[PDB]
């Protein structure tokens, strides 16, 4: 949906539920890449839904 | 009288002192102040402007042997030829225009710099009197400069910081469209939209100059809202400010090296290849012991070559001495070192804002979201933890990485270069970034990864703990005056907890991975310690991982090879010998010696005294002062950064040397 | 008020303190040395066995180490081994090493078994079922009744002369040993290794005699017998450091003397297989099989696979080179034991300052210095001594390397190119310098720049004038400071002063080792080909071309660290060691706390909510006395560790005085 799209695009954009540190987390991690940021965030988005 | 004395060493000691290095503290300085100071500045920059364009005359069109090269203006000669100021010509007819021109932006620079400078200093007396009308002029609401100050900015000049920044983009708006008309009307240079030429350059000061006049309307109708750096802009603002420019020098770093490099900066930096270059200090025509002067021929004492008569500086050439990338190099090191250098102090400066403001609690007082996310105590201990595993993670992988090639290299425990990471590269979605993608290149990322991060811990205990720690929560302490050096053995030791000492430990540990840029933009490298070495197999790396260039050695042979020529040279080797002299020098000062310095001093000072009577006469009184650990610490942190950096530059201006003919194996 | 002492100390369990003598007695010391020397006999032979090249039986040996190269000409000497380049005697040679070894694994293991046996206080014979007094006992039997009649030594005062007459005996026994077993009768010919015979036999006559003298006539030192355990340990391993100076530098002298040619200078009239020293380099494809070289021929068509390629000792001095490294070895070992010595006497001084019977002591070598107006002046000048030699000194070399580089204008024929050492002093030096002369006041530069910090251990052991001044006394020996008061009060302890005097002394030490390579340190360029620093054999009449200057000492012979894996290995590692002591020695322990903190509370978080159960183990940070200790140790192995590849990289010091460049 929007919140996937937003992930893949700009993961910190859709992560900013978590916590003040966890999106400094997801942000260096698009930083690295593209990948490692994403998968933060598609990891951290389906752990409050799973 | 024991008491006497007790008030001498009760004169250095780390309380809240004058400081003599913080005379101009933005605590006691207003922003008018402020003004007149970088007002003052720029003048002084103007001078030392026209002073290097002084430096690149090299015929005196009056008539005369001009200035031999330099540093100081072959890192500025690129930008000149550019510019058309300078040029890249062989003939003396159209290098006396050049020198024509150098000599007249010269005292163009020395006139503008001079009223800037009277500018910056009536600024500073606060006293804005037009000598030629007799009124006044007021900072706080002032017409910024007529009918132009009245249709945008209507009156009411901006009161506050952030009310400031829309004049400030109108002002850099107009420096942009100056600097358009100026290339255009003086520069020739007409505005095209090509970005090949310097015409681009034309073209996207008048883009930026509308872009910047746009924002500056509408941060002037619509000013943002940082809020909290309102109040203390000396040090909140200023210091937030400073980070920014310190990331935007390396962004600037980054843009020069990749620019430089391109086709469409050939004939000012590649061009630099074809030509020779005579400066200062290089090794000059030698002479016997029995030099009779007489010149036209010598008789006694033949010197080394028949030209270049008496002690002349002997030519180089730009091809084997890499002057295009060794330009190149120094521009790029000198705006990289910077923007971390100002990255480091900007987080320091905020620190020492930061924590005035936990002692007063103002901390708690702030609502802008740049504190009150770090006002936790538990977000700040997992962000330093998080950023402590990731440094560990990084930093462990790849010197784990680099320590397996050196060992693969050199064959210990009969280990060989083909059990190395030559194949660990980048990505192909990746090595479009580099050339000649290598292992060397994974080394370099993976290595800024890391150094980053080991100063980003110190960066990030400045931002969290300039007042208190988990650690010193948890003990019954807390932090006051963001330069105490310690508070003893207690707790087996309390040393260098301040933020302070944090911005110390920053850039000591940003020492290594800012050298590792020296490493990179020479290419030296890093992948291994022992490169290009005939030990095993190091010169097999070209082979093995199908190299297409020829670094220069590994991390550690990188002082064998390419230290041949700062060797070569009388200024390169007494700049190494001082570099190493003030470098260790920063030993007596950051080992934990102070006491000793002090106890010894007294001891010399008895003996002075003593000296001074059993042989001289009357009073002695003179004692000898020791630097106390805080100013211990940063007399050793400029110490020791200088000698390092006063060599990684000879590392960086001894030459390239990093030729594109992979070796073969050894076989 | 004995109880405020014991009350009033520092933790002196540690784990490097747990063989310290003020828990030991006589007899765990006896205990201690006897098992230490049974295990250093155990070295000895595996040493010698290391020493083989041909395995009597028959088999390629061991190739040559430093362990055992440092030796070969010792055991040469004795005859043991054999400069001989046939296989037949270094078949014999070979054989002789094995049992010399073989006979040190029987004697070490009697030895360490002696060791162990006066370490458990239970001296008893297991053949004959009696038992032995420490205190009191007749020492072989008819030798104890002749001498010692009945009697025993009830203090180290009297242990000197029974221990003496040990010695004697030792020294006499090395005679019969050589005599008999080594040939070598004893000749006064102080040409060949029959004179160490008449000099063993002379040196046990002249300590027999002493021995009796000092059993009959006890001396008196006094204090060196109550705190026996750290007071004459400390004068004793001090006496020791300085007769290992001498020592080492009686080798250099001598080992470069006609009389020990055949045994050292013959070193380079061999080619010698180091180990870790460029070996026969192979290409990628290579197969090796049966037909050796069916794909991918290796560097040489001899030397078979990754054989270790030959070194000639003519170019790799290493005669010059085992010299330098026993020398050297000696040297710093003795200047180390001073140090300890002087460190250990201020740990027994500040012990008797605090119990108050400082002043109770007699002997004038603690009277002397107990003024505290006199250890003024003595620290005093010292210290004006080690300035103006140092000031000197340095500004000579800081001179010559400008003259060289031509800096300011000057000229090499401005340069200190004149300041030999005076003509009485020049039988000193074989070509006499600005070199010598230099290498002479830096060394005294460097001995009285250290000798400050051991007048400090010496003297401000518990006090000193200005903290008599302030309200503050030393009391631990150990502690770093007193916090940031009175601006700080960092590294005054007599451990500090010790690591200091360490520190200090690298780089006193740093000039022996390049004083024994040759290495020009009359100034910091040389051979370097800048300005003028190839003209220092012509203007200077030099009869030798000295590798390079103090800082091009780091471009010249590293050529031949780099070429070879090992040496590269051990620079890499020395550097790494070395730079790791800053992270301790830096006024940065509390950091290290406060971070260590943090990365206890991460270790547990992430273990507690991605992992499971509590996280207990906290991140331990060595504390600032642990912090110094280990980081000049961090320093002093990251410095000598390198020192050693100058030492054991060749000599390259020719005799051939580079002609000028005109
Ligand atoms: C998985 C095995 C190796 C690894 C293999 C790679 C590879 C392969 C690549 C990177 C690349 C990157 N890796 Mg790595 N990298 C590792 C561990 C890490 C760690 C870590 C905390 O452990 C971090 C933060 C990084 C971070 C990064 C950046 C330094 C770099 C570029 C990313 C980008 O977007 O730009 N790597 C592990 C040890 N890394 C990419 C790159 O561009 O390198 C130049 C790349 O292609
Ligand atoms: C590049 C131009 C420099 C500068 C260079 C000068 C110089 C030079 C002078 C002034 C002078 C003055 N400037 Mg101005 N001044 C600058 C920016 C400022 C700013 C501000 C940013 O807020 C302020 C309040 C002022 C205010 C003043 C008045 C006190 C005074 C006369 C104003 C005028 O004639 O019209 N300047 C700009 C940045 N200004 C003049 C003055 O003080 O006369 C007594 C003077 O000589
Ligand atoms: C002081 C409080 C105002 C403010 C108003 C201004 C004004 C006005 C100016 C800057 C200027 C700067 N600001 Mg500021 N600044 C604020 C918030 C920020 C923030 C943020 C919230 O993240 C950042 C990154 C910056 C960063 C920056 C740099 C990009 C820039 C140049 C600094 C220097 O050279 O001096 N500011 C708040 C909104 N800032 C200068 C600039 O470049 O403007 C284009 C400038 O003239
Ligand atoms: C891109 C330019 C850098 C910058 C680079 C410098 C440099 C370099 C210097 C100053 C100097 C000064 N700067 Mg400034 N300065 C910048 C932005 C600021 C800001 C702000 C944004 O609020 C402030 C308050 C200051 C304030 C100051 C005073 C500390 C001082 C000028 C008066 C003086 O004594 O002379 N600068 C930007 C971030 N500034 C001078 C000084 O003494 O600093 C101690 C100096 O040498
Ligand atoms: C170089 C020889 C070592 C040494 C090696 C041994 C060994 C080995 C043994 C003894 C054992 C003995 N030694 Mg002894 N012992 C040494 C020095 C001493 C000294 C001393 C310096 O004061 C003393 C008091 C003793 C005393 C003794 C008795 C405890 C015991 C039997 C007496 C003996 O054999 O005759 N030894 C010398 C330094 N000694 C023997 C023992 O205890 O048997 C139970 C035993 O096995
Ligand atoms: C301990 C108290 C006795 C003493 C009795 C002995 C005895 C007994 C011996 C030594 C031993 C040594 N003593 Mg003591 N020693 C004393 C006083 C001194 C003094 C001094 C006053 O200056 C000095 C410099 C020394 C120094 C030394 C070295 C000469 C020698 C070797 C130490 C070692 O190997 O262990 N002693 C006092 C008199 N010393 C050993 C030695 O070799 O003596 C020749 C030894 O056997
Ligand atoms: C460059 C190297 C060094 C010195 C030169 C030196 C000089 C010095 N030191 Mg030092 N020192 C270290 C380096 C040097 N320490 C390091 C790397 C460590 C960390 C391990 C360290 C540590 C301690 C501790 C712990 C203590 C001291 C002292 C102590 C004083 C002793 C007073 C004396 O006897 O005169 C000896 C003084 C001299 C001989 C100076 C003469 C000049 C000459 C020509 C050298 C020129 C100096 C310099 C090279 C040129 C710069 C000049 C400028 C114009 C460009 C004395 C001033 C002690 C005292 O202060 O009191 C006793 C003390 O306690 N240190
Ligand atoms: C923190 C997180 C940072 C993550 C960002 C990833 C880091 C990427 C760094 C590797 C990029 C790179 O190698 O550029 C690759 C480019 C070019 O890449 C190759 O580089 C070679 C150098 O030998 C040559 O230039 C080749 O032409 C080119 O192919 O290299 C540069 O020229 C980069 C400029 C210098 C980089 C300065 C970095 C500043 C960091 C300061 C940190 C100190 C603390
Ligand atoms: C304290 C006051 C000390 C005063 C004593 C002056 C010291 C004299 C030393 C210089 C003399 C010298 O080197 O001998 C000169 C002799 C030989 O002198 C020349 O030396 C040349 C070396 O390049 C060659 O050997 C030549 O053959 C020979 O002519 O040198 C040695 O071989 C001496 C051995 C090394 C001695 C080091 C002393 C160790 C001290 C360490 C303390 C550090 C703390
Ligand atoms: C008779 C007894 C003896 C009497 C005379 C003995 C004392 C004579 C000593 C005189 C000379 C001292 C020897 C040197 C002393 C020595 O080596 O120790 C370093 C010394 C600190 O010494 P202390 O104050 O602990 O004690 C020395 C005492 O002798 C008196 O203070 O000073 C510094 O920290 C230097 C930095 C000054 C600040 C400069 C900071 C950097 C500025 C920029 C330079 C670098 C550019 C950047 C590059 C990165
Ligand atoms: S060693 Fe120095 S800086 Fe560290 S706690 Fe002690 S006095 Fe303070
Ligand atoms: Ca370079
Ligand atoms: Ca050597």
């Amino acid at each position: 949906i929007r919140r996937l799209i937003l992930a893949f695009i700009l993961p910190p954009a859709a992560v900013m539920n978590k916590e003040a540190g966890t999106i400094m987390l997801t942000g260096i991690l698009t930083l690295w890449g593209w990948i490692p940021g994403v998968v933060a965030a598609l990891i951290m988005i389906s752990k409050e839904q799973s | 009288d024991a008491a006497k004395m007790r008030r001498f060493l009760f004169q250095r000691t780390e309380t809240r002192s004058t400081k003599w290095y913080q005379i101009f503290d933005t605590e006691k300085l207003d922003d008018e102040q402020v003004v007149g100071g970088h007002l003052a500045l720029l003048g002084v920059l103007g001078f030392i402007m026209g002073i290097y364009y002084i430096s690149g005359i090299q015929v005196f069109p009056w008539g005369a042997p001009g200035f031999h090269d330099n540093w100081f203006y072959l890192t500025i000669k690129p930008r000149m030829v550019s510019l058309g100021i300078d040029t890249y010509s062989t003939k003396t007819a159209d290098l006396e225009a050049a020198g024509a021109r150098l000599l007249g932006w010269a005292a163009f620079h020395f006139l503008v710099g001079s009223v800037l400078i009277f500018g910056g200093w009536r600024h500073w007396t606060h006293n804005l009197t037009n000598p030629f009308t007799g009124r006044c002029g007021n900072f706080r609401d002032f017409r910024f400069l007529g009918k132009f100050g009245d249709v945008v900015f209507n009156g009411t000049s901006a009161k506050s910081y952030k009310e400031a920044l829309g004049p400030h983009a109108v002002y850099m708006s107009l420096l942009f469209l100056g600097w358009g008309i100026v290339m255009w009307a003086i520069l020739g240079f007409a505005p095209i939209p090509d970005f090949q030429t310097i015409n681009s350059e034309t073209f996207m000061s008048f883009v930026f100059a509308v872009i910047f006049f746009a924002l500056g309307i509408y941060w002037w109708n619509n000013p943002p809202n940082a809020a909290i750096h309102l109040n203390d802009d000396m040090k909140a603002a200023f210091s937030v400010h400073l980070t920014a420019i310190g990331y935007i020098n390396i962004a600037l770093g980054c843009i020069a090296f990749v620019a430089f490099q391109q086709p469409s900066f050939a004939p000012y930096y590649k061009e630099l290849d074809k030509l020779v270059f005579y400066l200062y200090g290089e090794p000059f025509n030698r002479v016997s012991f029995n030099f009779v002067e007489q010149g036209g021929k010598v008789i006694s004492g033949a010197k080394e070559f028949a030209d270049f008569p008496a002690y002349a500086i002997l030519p180089k050439s730009g091809e084997a001495f890499g002057m295009a990338r060794v330009v190149t190099n120094l521009i790029v090191f000198n705006h990289i070192i910077c923007g971390v250098l100002y990255v480091f102090a900007g987080v320091y400066h905020g620190g020492q804002y930061l924590l005035k403001i936990q002692l007063n609690g103002m901390y708690n007082q702030i609502k802008s979201i740049w504190i009150t996310k770090g006002r936790d105590q538990e977000v700040q201990v997992k962000i330093l933890g998080t950023v402590m595993a990731l440094c560990f993670a990084t930093m462990l992988s790849v010197y784990a990485v680099i320590v397996w090639n050196t060992i693969c290299e050199l064959n210990i425990f009969g280990t060989n270069i083909t059990m190395s990471f030559y194949w660990l590269k980048p990505l192909p979605i990746f090595q479009w970034m580099f050339a000649d993608p290598s292992i060397n290149d994974w080394v370099m990322a993976h290595v800024i990864t890391a150094g980053s991060l080991f100063s980003l811990i110190a960066l990030v205990r400045i931002a969290f703990f300039a007042h208190t720690s988990p650690l010193w929560d948890d003990l019954g302490l807390k932090k006051n005056s963001y330069s105490f050096p310690c508070l003893g053995p207690v707790y087996g030791g309390t040393c260098g907890v301040s933020i302070q000492d944090q911005l110390w430990f920053a850039m000591l540990w940003g020492i290594k991975g800012l050298s590792a840029v020296c490493w990179y933009i020479d290419g030296a490298w890093i992948a291994s310690m022992m490169y290009g070495v005939p030990a095993a197999d190091a010169k097999a790396w070209d082979s093995i991982a199908h190299l297409h260039h020829h670094y220069t050695s590994g991390i550690f042979y990188y002082f064998w090879t390419e230290t041949v020529t700062i060797f070569s040279s009388s200024h390169l080797s007494t700049i190494l010998m001082i570099g190493h002299l003030v470098w260790f020098i920063s030993f007596a000062v950051w080992f934990e010696d102070r006491g000793s310095r002090l106890e010894g001093a007294d001891i010399q000072t008895r003996t002075i005294r003593w000296l001074g009577k059993k042989f001289l006469n009357r009073d002695v009184n003179f004692r000898f002062p020791v630097l106390t650990i805080s100013d211990s610490k940063l007399a050793g942190t400029f110490l020791y950064f200088g000698g390092t950096f006063m060599l990684v530059f000879l590392f960086l201006a001894n030459g390239f040397y990093q030729t594109n003919s992979p070796l073969p194996p050894p076989v």
